[PDB]
RNA sequence: ACUCGUGAGAGACUGCCGGGGUCAACUCGGAGGAAGGUGGGGAUGACGUCAAGUCAUCAUGCCCCUUAUGUCCAGGGCUUCACACAUGCUACAAUGGCCGGUACAAAGGGCUGCGAUGCCGUGAGGUGGAGCGAAUCCUUUCAAAGCCGGUCUCAGUUCGGAUCGGGGUCUGCAACUCGACCCCGUGAAGUCGGAGUCGCUAGUAAUCGCAGAUCAGCAACGCUGCGGUGAAUACGUUCCCG
């Protein structure tokens, strides 16, 4: 189907189509689910318009999701690397915050593998 | 490494226990009280050699039992070392001590009162050829002790290198948990450096 | 090894039917040492094959093992800077090792989707003379007459 | 060891997380253990002396 | 009906079973029905620490404590038989609770 | 009252056994809910079936150390140690089958440098 | 009347038989017996080698500083990182992830410490604090895999969890470098793997938990031990290493 410009899946439970919106994952789409009380193993073929309607009013009451998440976390990050602090160093040159083993982890902050 | 301490290796069926006590509360303070006159005694006292130093504890009391080749000088005919030793136990506020003093039957039969032996004299001018070979005689001149075997490492007569050289006779099972060691060492003092005196002894064995 | 021939284990019956290669199968399929789930396992792909063919499951698993037993095998030897392969003949005990543990280690295999399902159909398939043991069981024949005449050997 | 860090260490401290161990014989501030407080060394040194009273060979 | 639970709870088993056997007599010519040394189970602590310094650490020992555990559940608890309880000496080894 | 204990690694198990029925109960429970696993309910009915007494005794059961495995087996040996006790005249049989010798096999001592058991860690030689 | 636990004693000594054996050691088979031919595992390292490792556990000869290379805090760094090697953890997905229901362990720690019941928190934890120097009180009735029910139909996935940001707790005088834990979003990479190489022959391999400990927190997937489910094969020394 389709919410919040998200093309819902052909045939996928609720519980992972809501995770499939950006702002929503595993516990909040459990938490959104019983508060709305719809069953959660219900098949998408089952959908009607009138839930989505009404969930999707629920969600743009209570939460925000995708565009505006994109907005505030890369502004956040742009004002906190302009500021100058470490996390500020950290986004500039690359590298993790958590001052976890740089030594040999954290490839996935450097990307693909390059022998020098 | 090569061998592990005997007396740690047959101190649960043929030999017994120096300190005897049990605590659970206190027991860090009772073990370094317990080190600390230890240590004090053996910087002290060094002209006689403590052969063994016992204690046993309940609740407040304590009693030290100080084995010795000869008691002439380590509880003088008035007491001084005695008041010495008391003095200093109470400057650790060891509480109420009692002190026994007890005489060995065999000076040459116990291992460590041989080997403070051989390192004085290894010290003051005696070579360790000479010094050995009265040792290793007085030994087997007991008639209850059978096999002996004496050792020492380090430099020997001043050389710029390290000698281990030892003597056996007789019979000395170390791998027999049965075998009573006896089994004693010391650091001996040189000009030249240090040099460290192992010795065995096998006296018997004990069934049951 | 050296000292001599090593008693063998007194592996037990399986009570549920009677024939003692259900646990020898079970021992097989045997993942991280999980029986309870490993037979449960094996016992539903058994009755989903016996749904699937009508027939009796240890007439069928019988079938299959005789169709796929061997009876001579290849060993690898290095004689003067080369190596050879040599065939020797093998003990039906051996022989039925092999042919249940290949027939497990290429159900393994499949991509029916699921191999609860995948066991059923290679034991099927073995039956009918369709499966990935009966392919094995041709391509190791035709090393074996490949390779006869090492023989001579006889290591 | 240095002696100076050993009583320096001995002092009460102006805050009570400047306290650890440091083995009473030599001084050691890693490898001890707290019911004897004594180190590995000193701990192997008087059990095989047998001067402590318990600690013996096990085998099981 | 009072019971005082007497324990005899050290390490070594033969000056353990000679302070059982002291308390038993006195219990004896005391005149106090006793159920005696009843089996407990013995605290075993195990720890490792490496028998050499600087690496080489694939090779240890381990040591042991035999915590022994006695009961003496005393029944009838005359006074007389209290105080001659108190007023034995025993070793260094074993340790009394009088509870 | 005939009594019986089953030794299998570190697990005890204590059984009484009755003349009556041939009802199970393990601590409260009958087999066929405790532990629901062919294989273990068929090692249980064993020893009846093989001494051809079926149905005709009554065990009560307590259960305690180990895990699964190791309770099944002992209560494994604990009938099969009651049955010779109130009937010595299969010994002979059982013992042929293997059956009143117990397995004394345990979890075996945990080796300072190995990582569990008696393996070692990955070894290299470069 | 049994385990439960811990004392004493008994029980494996080729004890007995047949055959080979120099009538000698010894071996195969057989009965009894729980074990049969050191029943299983540990502690237990002969003379010596590598001038093997440790003057930063300790002790020490020589040389060197002594107004410094000594002491104390005017904070910081031991954890920095374009890259490699070594040993682990978690997986790469259905013998699975997740959700609900549900049964079995051993051993061990606790004084300026363990911490119940209760209330508030998603949860770190906060208030309060019984019982304990400890078969008793707390470590939950010590469980996890284990059994039943429901989903996923094989997708870079309901696998997989990092990275970063937003919000708190805990130790502490004070968490930026440089802690841990709790909550959210974050969705990259990778489909059993190159020659070569490792460990394992019975509770073993393989897999799932707990605990000693240093500590005030904590890089705790570690070392050590305590457990749970539990295989396969050995045709024999021709080849590789000792
Ligand atoms: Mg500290
Ligand atoms: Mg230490
Ligand atoms: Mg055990
Ligand atoms: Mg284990
Ligand atoms: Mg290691
Ligand atoms: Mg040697
Ligand atoms: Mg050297
Ligand atoms: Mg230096
Ligand atoms: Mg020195
Ligand atoms: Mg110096
Ligand atoms: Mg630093
Ligand atoms: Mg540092
Ligand atoms: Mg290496
Ligand atoms: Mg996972
Ligand atoms: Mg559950
Ligand atoms: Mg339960
Ligand atoms: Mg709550
Ligand atoms: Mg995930
Ligand atoms: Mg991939
Ligand atoms: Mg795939
Ligand atoms: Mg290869
Ligand atoms: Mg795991
Ligand atoms: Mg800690
Ligand atoms: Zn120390």
């Amino acid at each position: 189907a389709r919410l919040v410009g998200v093309d819902l899946p052909r045939d996928k439970r609720m519980e992972i189509a809501l995770t499939y919106i950006y702002g929503i994952g595993r516990t909040r789409s459990n938490e959104i689910l019983a508060a709305t009380g719809i069953d959660k193993n219900m098949r998408t073929k089952d959908l009607t318009d009138d839930q989505v309607t009404v969930l999707r009013d629920y969600i743009e009451g209570n939460l925000k999701v995708e565009g505006d998440l994109r907005r505030e976390v890369q502004a956040d990050i742009r004002r906190k690397i302009e500021i100058g602090c470490y996390q500020g160093l950290r986004h500039r040159r690359g590298l993790p915050v958590r001052g976890q083993r740089t030594k040999t982890n954290a490839r996935t902050r450097k990307g693909p593998k390059r022998t020098i | 490494g090569q061998k592990i301490n005997p007396h740690g290796f047959r101190l649960g069926i043929t030999t017994e226990w120096k300190s005897r006590w049990y605590a659970d509360k206190q027991y860090k303070d009772y073990v370094k009280e317990d080190v600390a006159i230890r240590k004090l005694l053996a910087t002290g006292l060094e002209r006689a050699g403590i052969a063994d130093v016992e204690i046993e504890r309940t609740r407040d009391r304590v009693r030290v039992d100080i084995h010795t080749a000869r008691p002439g000088i380590v509880i003088g005919r008035r007491g001084t070392e005695a008041d010495r030793i008391r003095a200093d136990l109470e400057k650790l506020t060891g509480k109420q001590v009692q002190l026994n003093i007890l005489e060995v039957k065999n000076p040459e039969s116990q291992a460590q009162l041989v080997a403070q032996g051989v390192a004085e004299q290894l010290s003051n001018r005696v070579a360790f050829r000479r010094a050995m070979r009265k040792a290793i005689q007085s030994a087997m001149r007991q008639p209850n002790v059978k096999g002996i075997r004496v050792q020492c490492s380090g430099r020997l007569g001043g050389a710029e290198m390290s000698r281990s050289e030892f003597y056996r006779e007789g019979r000395v099972p170390l791998h027999t948990l049965r075998a009573d060691i006896d089994y004693g060492l010391y650091e001996a003092k040189t000009t030249f450096g240090r040099i460290g005196v192992k010795v065995w002894i096998y006296k018997g064995d004990i069934v049951g | 090894p050296r000292k001599g021939p090593a008693p063998k284990r007194p592996l037990v019956n399986d009570p549920v039917y009677g024939s003692q290669l259900v646990t020898q199968l079970v021992n097989k399929v045997l993942l991280e040492g999980k029986k309870s789930l490993a037979e449960r396992i094996v016992y539903g792909a058994l009755e989903q094959a016996r749904e699937k063919t009508g027939t009796d499951p240890v007439v069928t698993l019988k079938r299959a093992l005789d169709n796929v037993k061997p009876a001579l095998e290849v060993r690898s030897r290095r004689v003067g800077g080369a190596t050879y392969q040599v065939p020797v003949e093998v003990r039906p005990d051996r022989s039925t090792t092999l042919a249940l543990r290949w027939l497990v280690n290429f159900s393994r295999q499949r991509r029916e989707k699921t191999m609860v399902e995948r066991l059923a159909n290679e034991i099927l398939d073995a039956s009918n003379g369709l499966g990935a043991s009966v392919k094995r069981r041709e391509d190791t024949h035709k090393m074996a007459e490949a390779n006869r005449a090492f023989a001579h050997y006889r290591w | 060891a240095k002696k100076a860090l050993v009583h320096k260490a001995n002092k009460k401290p102006k805050f009570a997380v400047r306290a650890y161990t440091r083995c009473n014989k030599c001084g050691r501030p890693h490898s001890v253990y707290r019911k004897f407080g004594l180190c590995r060394i000193c701990l192997r040194e008087m059990a095989h002396a047998g001067e402590l009273p318990g600690v013996q060979k096990s085998s099981w | 009906g009072q019971k005082i639970r007497i324990r005899l709870k050290a390490y070594d088993h033969e000056a353990i079973d000679a302070s059982a056997r002291k308390i038993v007599e006195t219990v004896t010519r005391t005149g106090a029905s006793v159920v005696g040394p009843v089996p407990l189970p013995t605290e075993k602590n195990v720890y490792c620490v490496i028998r050499s310094p600087h690496k080489y650490k694939d090779s240890r020992e381990h040591f042991e404590m035999r915590t022994h555990k006695r009961l003496i559940d005393i029944l009838d608890p005359t006074p007389k038989t209290v105080d001659a309880l108190m007023r034995i000496d025993l070793p260094a080894s074993v340790d009394v609770n009088i509870q | 009252p005939i009594q019986t204990v089953g030794r299998r690694k570190e697990a005890v198990v204590r059984v009484r056994l009755v003349p009556g029925t041939g009802q199970f109960n393990l601590d409260g429970r009958t087999l066929e809910n405790y532990f629901p696993n062919k294989v273990h309910q068929q090692l249980i009915k064993a020893p009846l079936v093989t001494v051809d007494r079926v149905d005709q005794f009554d065990i009560y059961a307590h259960l305690d150390g180990g895990g699964p495995s190791g309770q099944a087996g002992a209560l494994r040996l604990a009938i099969a140690r009651a049955l010779i006790l109130v009937q010595p005249e299969d010994r002979p049989a059982l013992k042929k089958a293997g059956f009143l010798t117990r397995d004394p096999r345990a979890i075996e001592r945990k080796k300072y440098g190995l990582k569990k058991a008696r393996k070692a860690p990955q070894y290299s030689k470069r």
